[PDB]
DNA sequence: GATTTTATGTTTAGATCTTTTATGCTTGCTTT
DNA sequence: AAAGCAAGCATAAAAGATCTAAACATAAAATC
């Protein structure tokens, strides 16, 4: 009888137990994650600071100072990733104490009476919340008494932010915009303009005389692309975390982004989710971490972790390639343990350094099938091995037909680029000077390779060395990884593909036509009553004469009306169908 | 209005019956369509055109005048140029 | 076949916790009813916690009446200001001084009648954007998404699962 | 009590009618006046350009009267003929004045080097300046392909524009999209998208979005999107 | 499958 | 005398009844 | 045979006209 019911417990005014949280696995995903999302957080806020400075050094121009001020900023098609810029633009007005913020957000104004009361309240408010008068009694002139009852002594900036200028009715937005310039050079106003798409609507929807009376101008936060190329090339693929995703759940996730949605965000929940569901596993896959708290871990481990590292695959092969003790009395296993272990790590960190002089070599190249950018040739080499592929046969094709002189120049500026990535991050990491003691005399071989190609038949030299020294040993096919490196990789892309990209017309479907799918019959791979009163209308066309279509019905299987008025009933709850409205007893399929 | 009747009509129809002096007036060919749309806003907000009661450019719209009044005010214009007198008299 | 995936359904119940305690909210997507799963889930392991159960199919449900069971039967702070918008804001100043006062609400439906038009599920979108509060929600219509944009779809932080017996719309056409 | 408006008063009148009032025209200056309004301003644009030392040295001897009355009448050849209103022709006098100043800085003899400038400054009267995802572009090819190429064109090709429902925009997007994709809840969310960000816009139907029978509207003309056919490869002429 | 590796495999090496 | 509280008269926004119009849709005639 | 225009039609939505439920500010009295 009621629409909404309560179980309430002891509220006035951490879900898990006791049995997860003390286990390593959620220590480790929350240190790893949070270092994750701090150094995101950082990379958006450096990206960030050249906009946010020129926004305070505009409001703290305009302070410094009839047509208002007003400072547009071209925010990408997403919501969320923008707000908590917003908010931190307030508190740098709350910094320097020279103006006070209300957000303005389109749910607010539904007419002009709201959108004024909103305006005012949230002025009073926030000047209250640096340091509740009526809803009725909120006028502009008031907040003029109010502004020169305060503010005359010192003159601090009242700021309009405007998130959603696309979402907001025209007519309010011009009533309002005309409000605020009858009241500049008395109320020291500025307005900002959140414009998701482009300077086409602010000059479209803003009219003649609106546009006539305002001073607009115009600020570029980042684009969404270049977004996902800043935080792939600067977390997702920097050395020092030991996660490493598989090529099929990275191509899926930069898919997503490109192809669905520009959502920052929502590349942060699908990584966080694919960090849940590999490291949920248990405290076994805590092992990929830094080093020397990974021995510690493997000192640590009991013997359902010992179970959960023997079945995965990769350890296959390595036996395959060959102890006893080493397989049941688990001991003799953690010792072997920091040789896979740091093998693993060692291939990863080698890995990192060689693709960044592979895309540093490719990438000055014109067309560069491959790619010329670090992600596309990550995706690549980790999907198959990469000296079968076709692309980069084509591209020694073209990297053989070279000028000799642009080429020791190109790999000089590879090998400035690879040293600097040497010096610059690898450096700092643990097992991070064995990988350059690996990799530094196959720099010397390719030094002296330049040496001589300074002094025809030598490139093909350079490229055999290449292919050698780097490409065969450290670039090297997932399946070709060192053994156990399923706990550092995520290949998994079923579960995150089927728990993350959400299909209710597939589910319907494969529901309504394999049931065997779904209910697991022993018997229709006894058929379920929607689903043959749903091929009987896939079978019909547009319009349902509906005792024709009940005639089938009957002739394939009284009661036989109540099973089909329920049938129809689940269909159109469904939304397949709708009845006629111009007609009574009679159907139509949507 | 003269040639069809007072029919309603709308920016993109008087675009083209303008378009159509446009490109032969050898004077307004440097003006765009950005600067036509603001004329015509703002005979829009003096309400010598009324709405018939949707985007900006596709709105129908009704003409406020007698022929009179236009017939009289080409006569007490200022400095008209020619050319658009000679659309006047076609 | 029914039995068999409805225990396979019951197993998946600690690492639904799991995904809840990272501020993920469960979204299920089935043909049949979610009825019965969801009240097993509410009884075997949300016997002690605030759950919220909603009955969204209900004909007459009001967003008024889960604000004020929110802001009145839980935080005790009487009735919400009339405007939901200032309702959700006084409900996320009211959670923001309070850490361990976690709750749940189990919405049978987001598609329901009432809660069809776009500004109920923007004020829902604006309920699950709380850290603190967590949602689990089911879905039958196969029309939904059409009205949740991806600021919506972004702070309704979803994690969504097929879950899908096929049991009749019995309570779906009760009311 | 006086009031202030540019209406005519005879718009004014309701049913009850209204008592006496007194009438009063103020008419738009003719260009000759306006060359006198903007010519008043002298003193302060040339103590202006003194703020801002060869350059001044020629400034303070060839900023002079009728210097400006020539400048201005340069203008008002060109501008006048787009609008006669006073305070846009003051904002953009003074920054044409302030780009016109240097071939007189260095060394008519000025015309054309302004000549140039003002037909784009024309451009930009009015308007007071100082990406989309893949499916997205598809689907905004498609409603335009939707809200242009009428109700029954469409069997053979597979008054302003035209409303049209969403399963038009969805079996136009199947046949334009030549890969079949799964109907995932992202590309629903997508078509809201494009309805929150005035790519879209609704008419009819607001109550039952999820019936399918409302009644949306595409608003985008020719020219953007051919470039999002350029910025895809696809040619949208062909249909 | 794990269990055609694990006979042959603890065949193997043990 | 001051505060608080609450009982009530006033306001304001939504709900609902006309009716207009109207337009997508039915379907049906007619036509190439 | 189907394609297109047409009599109408039947619900829909758009003012709009008018009233009712919720809110809300104020008056007034109970009490400290």
């Amino acid at each position: 009888s009621k629409g909404c019911f309560v179980y309430k417990n002891g509220a006035t005014r951490s879900l898990l137990g006791k049995e997860v949280v003390q286990q390593p696995f959620y220590e480790e995903y929350r240190k790893a994650w949070n270092q994750i999302n701090d150094h995101i957080a950082d990379l958006q806020h450096r990206s960030y600071a050249r906009t946010l400075e020129q926004l305070v050094d505009f409001v703290v121009g305009q302070a410094e100072r009839e047509v208002l001020p007003t400072a547009a900023l071209l925010t990408g098609i997403n919501q969320p990733d923008h707000l908590s810029q917003f908010t931190a633009l307030t508190q740098r007005l709350h910094a320097q104490r020279a103006a006070m913020v209300c957000v303005l957000q389109s749910r607010d104004c539904a007419t002009l009476k709201a959108a004024v009361e909103t305006l005012v309240f949230g002025l009073v408010e926030d000047n209250a919340e640096v340091e509740r008068l009526r809803r009725s009694q909120c006028t502009m002139k008031q907040l003029k008494s109010w502004y020169t009852n305060n503010f005359d002594s010192e003159r601090r900036q009242l700021v309009v932010i405007l998130p959603d200028f696309e979402c907001f009715n025209a007519s309010v937005l011009q009533d309002l915009i005309l409000i605020l310039s009858a009241h500049c050079g008395s109320l020291p106003f500025v307005l900002v303009l959140g414009v998701a798409t482009a300077m086409t609507a602010v000059h479209g929807t803003l009219p003649y005389h609106v546009s006539s009376k305002i001073r607009l101008r115009v600020f570029q936060t980042q684009a969404a692309p270049t977004g996902l190329n800043e935080v792939l090339d600067k977390v997702l693929l920097s050395p020092k975390y030991a996660f490493h995703l598989s090529g099929k759940t990275f191509k899926f996730l930069t898919h997503i982004f490109l192809y669905y949605d520009f959502s920052i965000h929502g590349f942060i929940q699908g990584f966080k989710y694919c960090l849940m569901e590999h490291f949920f596993g248990g405290n076994a896959f805590a092992l990929c971490t830094d080093y020397s708290k990974a021995l510690g871990r493997i000192k640590q481990l009991t013997h359902e972790d010992m179970e959960t590292i023997r079945r995965l695959p990769s350890f296959r092969p390595y036996v395959e390639q060959i102890i006893i003790a080493v397989l049941t009395d688990d001991d003799y296993l953690k010792k072997k343990l920091p040789q896979l272990l740091r093998d693993c790590l060692l291939h990863f960190l080698l890995f990192r350094c060689s693709l960044e002089f592979l895309t540093e070599l490719v990438g000055d190249l014109p067309r560069c099938p491959l790619g010329k950018l670090r992600r596309e040739l990550y995706v690549n080499c980790l999907n198959r091995a990469i000296i079968s592929t076709p692309e980069y046969k084509e591209c020694l094709q073209m990297l053989s037909f070279l000028s000799k002189d642009e080429f020791v120049a190109k790999v000089n500026r590879a090998l400035e680029r690879t040293e600097q990535f040497l010096v610059e991050e690898i450096a700092p990491l643990e097992l991070g000077e064995a990988c350059t003691a690996v990799l530094r005399p196959k720099l010397e071989a390719i030094r002296l390779a330049v040496d001589e190609v300074v002094k025809g038949r030598a490139l093909q030299k350079t490229l055999q060395l290449i292919e050698t020294q780097i490409v065969q040993d450290h670039l090297r096919a997932l399946q070709d990884a060192p053994p156990i490196h399923e706990l550092f990789v995520f290949s998994d892309i079923a579960t995150v593909r089927r728990n993350i990209i959400g299909a209710p017309r597939a589910a319907l479907h494969t529901a309504l036509n394999n049931p065997h799918f779904y209910m697991q019959c022993k018997c229709c791979e006894t058929l379920p009553d929607l689903s043959v009163v749903y091929k009987l209308h896939l079978e019909c066309g547009r319009m349902i004469n509906l005792f024709d279509w009940l005639q089938a019905f009957r002739s394939v299987v009284p009661q036989i009306q109540a099973r089909f008025t329920r049938a129809v009933a689940e269909l159109q709850f469904l939304g397949y169908i709708k009845m006629s409205k111009r007609k009574t007893d009679h159907a139509t399929r949507l | 209005s003269q040639i069809y009747d007072r029919d309603s009509f709308n920016f993109e129809i008087i675009y083209a019956r303008f378009s159509k002096f446009a490109k032969v007036s050898t004077t307004m060919q440097a003006v765009e369509r950005s600067i036509v749309l603001k004329a015509f806003e703002h005979l829009r907000i003096a309400e010598l055109i009324m709405p018939l009661t949707v985007q900006k450019e596709f709105e129908m719209h009704k003409l406020a005048l007698t022929y009179s009044q236009i017939h009289h005010c080409m006569q007490r214009y200022q400095a008209l140029p020619t050319e658009v007198a000679q659309w006047a008299q076609s | 076949s029914i039995n068999a995936i409805m225990e396979e359904y019951r197993s998946y119940f600690p690492k639904w916790m799991c995904i809840l305690n990272e501020g993920f909210n469960i979204l299920l997507y089935g043909l049949g009813s979610k009825h019965q799963l969801l009240q097993s889930f509410h009884r075997e392991v949300l016997h002690k916690q605030t759950v919220l159960v909603v009955n969204g199919f209900f004909p007459s449900l009001t967003i008024k009446d889960m604000l004020d069971s929110i802001t009145s039967d839980i935080l005790d702070a009487g009735i919400s200001p009339a405007n939901p918008h200032e309702a959700v804001d006084m409900i996320e100043e009211e959670f923001a001084l309070i850490p361990e006062t976690h709750l749940f609400l189990i919405v049978h439906n987001l598609d329901g009648a009432m809660l069809r038009n776009v500004k109920a599920q923007a004020i829902l979108s604006r309920l699950a954007r709380i850290p603190n509060i967590h949602l689990l929600a089911s879905i039958d219509h196969i029309n939904t998404p059409l009205l949740w944009d991806q600021g919506k779809l972004c702070s309704f932080n979803f994690s969504w699962w097929d879950c899908t017996t096929m049991l009749p719309y019995t309570n779906e056409t009760a009311f | 009590v006086i009031l202030l408006s540019q209406l005519p008063f005879e718009k004014f009148y309701n049913k009850t009618g209204l008592s006496e009032i007194v009438c009063l025209h103020l008419a738009q200056y003719n260009k000759a006046e306006t060359q006198r309004i903007l010519g008043s301003d002298f003193q302060q644009v040339r103590n202006q350009l003194l703020e801002q030392k060869k350059r001044l040295e020629i400034c303070q001897e060839a900023v002079t009267e009728d210097f400006y009355n020539n400048y201005l009448n340069l203008f008002l050849s060109v501008f006048y003929k787009a609008c006669r209103d006073v305070p846009e022709l003051q904002l953009t006098a003074r920054k044409c004045l302030s780009t016109y100043l240097e071939p007189v800085l260095d060394g008519s003899r000025l015309w054309r080097h302004i000549a140039g400038p003002l037909r784009s400054a024309l451009t930009q009267i009015y308007m007071r300046i100082e990406e989309l995802p893949y499916y997205a572009k598809f689907l905004l090819i498609a409603a335009f392909l939707a809200s242009h190429n009428a109700a029954k064109q469409d069997k053979r090709l597979f008054l302003g524009p035209k409303s049209f429902s969403i399963d038009r925009l969805l079996a136009i997007f199947y046949a334009i999209l030549e890969e079949k994709v799964g109907l995932t809840c992202n590309l629903l969310s997508q078509i809201s998208t494009l309805v929150h960000l005035n790519l879209l816009s609704f008419v009819s139907g607001e109550q039952n979005i999820m019936e399918g029978s409302a009644r949306l509207q595409c608003t985008i003309g020719l020219e953007f999107v051919l470039q999002i056919g350029k910025v895809v490869g696809f040619n949208v002429r062909q249909y | 499958d794990y269990e055609i590796w694990k006979a042959r495999m603890l065949a193997k090496a043990q």
